[PDB]
């Protein structure tokens, strides 16, 4: 549900395991999230 | 084009993808959007 | 790494939606506020 | 000319040869296969 | 293998990114994601 929407922005801590998880993921749902997160990387990926 | 060595090679290659379900996996990746909620979402009906 | 001292999992943190209470005039809700008038204008009308 | 061995077609993997109507096409006993012959991956390599 | 395609949602559409891309990485959607699978199977290089 969270991948198939653009109303709620979503990210994770940058330089963390969760960012590293979706970066090297090959699940079709989870690749959509990193396709989302990499575009507006300045906005949704917080520092802590 | 009208006579090519790539017609039969793609005809093999398309049939390989649909028995692996990958033509169905790619269609669900793009055509599935917001979910588009149904008319059975009543949740309240004050009689008027 | 050593061998783990705590088990993890990536998950989604998000706000709870507010459970707005059914306030104490809740039983007037199954009819529209003009229908309550229309019943009241009926029993003030049919009695006349 | 209805098919002799009553099958459609399958490659018996050990002694690998076709049967049914697929064997009627490869051996040129037939010229057409106007029948419920479903287009699959492993059939379209050996017949057209 | 110069591939002629046309921009239509959700088949072929430009990729949204903070940095403007150049070449085949400009395009995303269904049909180029099909064509990356056709290029993997048949083993050819393509220029959109
Ligand atoms: C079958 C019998 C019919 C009789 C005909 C008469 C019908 C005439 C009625 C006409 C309309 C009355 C109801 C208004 C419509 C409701 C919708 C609304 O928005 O109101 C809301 C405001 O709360 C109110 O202001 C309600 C009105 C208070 C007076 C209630 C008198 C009871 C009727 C006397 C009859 C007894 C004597 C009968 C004869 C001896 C109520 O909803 P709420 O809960 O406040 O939601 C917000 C809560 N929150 C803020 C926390 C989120
Ligand atoms: C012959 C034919 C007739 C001739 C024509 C005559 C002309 C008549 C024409 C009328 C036209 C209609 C005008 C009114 C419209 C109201 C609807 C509405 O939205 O407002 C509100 C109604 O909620 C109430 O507050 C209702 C008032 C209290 C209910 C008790 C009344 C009856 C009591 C018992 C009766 C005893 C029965 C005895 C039987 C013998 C609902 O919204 P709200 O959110 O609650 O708003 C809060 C407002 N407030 C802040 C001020 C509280
Ligand atoms: C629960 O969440 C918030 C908290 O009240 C409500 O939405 C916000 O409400 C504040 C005022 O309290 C407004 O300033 C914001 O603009 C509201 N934001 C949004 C997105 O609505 C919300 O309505 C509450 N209730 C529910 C059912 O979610
Ligand atoms: C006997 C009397 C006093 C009862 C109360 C008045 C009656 C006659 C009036 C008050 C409001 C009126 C309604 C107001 C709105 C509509 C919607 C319209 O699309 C059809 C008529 C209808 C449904 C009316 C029917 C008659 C009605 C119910
Ligand atoms: O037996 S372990 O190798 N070391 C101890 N722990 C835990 C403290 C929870 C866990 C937790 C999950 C495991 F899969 C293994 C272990
Ligand atoms: N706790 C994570 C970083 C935060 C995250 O990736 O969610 C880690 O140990 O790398």
């Amino acid at each position: 549900d969270l991948a198939k929407q653009t109303k709620i922005e979503y990210g994770a801590v940058e330089d963390g395991a969760t960012m590293t998880f979706f970066k090297k993921s090959k699940i079709s749902t989870y690749d959509k999230m990193w396709a989302f997160m990499s575009s507006r990387r300045q906005s949704v990926l917080v520092k802590s | 084009p009208m006579g090519s060595p790539y017609r039969d090679k793609i005809t093999i290659a398309i049939l390989q993808l649909q028995e692996e379900g990958k033509l169905h996996m790619m269609k669900e990746k793009w055509w599935r959007g917001n979910g588009c909620p149904e008319e059975e979402s009543k949740e309240a009906s004050a009689l008027g | 790494f050593s061998k783990p001292f705590m088990t993890l999992g990536i998950s989604i943190l998000y706000r709870k939606p507010n459970g707005t209470n059914p306030g104490v005039f809740s039983f007037l809700n199954p009819l529209s506020p003009d229908i309550w008038m229309y019943v009241l204008l009926a029993c003030l009308g049919v009695s006349c | 000319r209805l098919v002799e061995d009553g099958k459609y077609g399958a490659q018996d993997d050990v002694n690998g040869q076709w049967n049914g109507m697929v064997r009627e096409l490869i051996d040129h006993k037939a010229d057409l296969a106007v029948a419920p012959l479903a287009i699959t991956y492993v059939r379209e390599k050996v017949i057209d | 293998l110069i591939v002629t395609t046309i921009l239509e949602e959700p088949y072929v559409l430009f990729k949204k990114s903070d940095k403007p891309l150049y070449g085949n990485d400009r395009f995303e959607g269904y049909c180029i994601d099909l064509l990356r699978e056709l290029s993997t199977i048949l083993g050819f290089t393509y220029e959109i």
